[PDB]
């Protein structure tokens, strides 16, 4: 129900990873390095939280992973996204990670994401996105990929649920009071951006298993673990 | 092969 679930979301927010930059000018290397470790403790904290979202946990195993599985880089970018919506030319990775734009010329192939990242951030900072509707389309990211049947009720439990919360961010935007005609846009605006996230999303999964390729970086752990695929 | 995620889960 729309006022709870939206409280259940709040209050599974996960905390801010901390991370410093280097002692040294960065290179290819120790940039990555930084991202990639930021990533990789995020993962680590996006598991609790996906685990708080209501139902989450009574998905079969096997749906709970293949959800995160696809969604984790897409979750990674929201959030960015989220931190870094009222500082423009920046992406904040961490309090005392805050990349400029133009860093990003650090590490080949990276400009173009941290562009698509910033790009897509103005949009959400013009269209003023609340952190209610934030909470929302967060969680409908996690729940909102194509499964196909996987062989192994789950499945029209998953749906009730993504329901529910896109009926909470229908909610939420009824709260601003605005014309009918602007509420429909407006929702059509914040899912039209999903796909955006998707795009970039893509762009830097395969970055990083190009990367990962040249060990360019040695990945460890999680993040190891779910590029491995 | 998801041998940590799983962990994380259960
Ligand atoms: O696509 S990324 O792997 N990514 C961009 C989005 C992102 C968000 C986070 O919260 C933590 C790390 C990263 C690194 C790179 F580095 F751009 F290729």
């Amino acid at each position: 129900s729309p006022e709870q679930l939206v409280l259940t979301l709040l209050e599974a927010e996960p905390p801010h990873v901390l991370i410093s930059r280097p002692s040294a000018p960065f290179t290819e290397a120790s940039m990555m390095m930084s991202l990639t470790k930021l990533a990789d403790k995020e993962l680590v904290h996006m598991i609790s939280w996906a685990k708080k979202i209501p139902g989450f946990v009574e998905l079969s195993l096997f749906d709970q992973v293949r959800l995160l599985e696809s969604c984790w880089m897409e979750v990674l970018m929201m959030g960015l996204m989220w931190r870094s919506i009222d500082h423009p030319g920046k992406l904040i990775f961490a309090p005392d990670l805050v990349l400029d734009r133009d860093e990003g010329k650090c590490v080949e192939g990276i400009l173009e994401i941290f562009d698509m990242l910033l790009a897509t951030t103005s949009r959400f900072r013009e269209l003023k996105l609340q952190h209610k509707e934030y909470l929302c389309v967060k969680a409908m990211i996690l729940l909102n990929s194509s499964m196909y049947p996987l062989v192994t009720d789950s499945s029209r439990k998953l749906a009730h649920l993504l329901n529910a919360v896109t009926d909470a961010l229908v909610w939420v935007i009824a709260k601003s009071g605005i014309s009918s005609q602007q509420q429909s846009m407006r929702l059509a605006n914040l899912l039209m951006l999903l796909s955006h996230v998707r795009h970039a999303s893509n762009k830097g999964m395969e970055h990083l298993l190009n990367m990962k390729c040249k060990n360019v970086v040695p990945v460890y752990d999680l993040l190891l673990e779910m590029l491995n695929a | 092969r998801h041998k940590i995620l799983h962990r994380l889960l259960q």
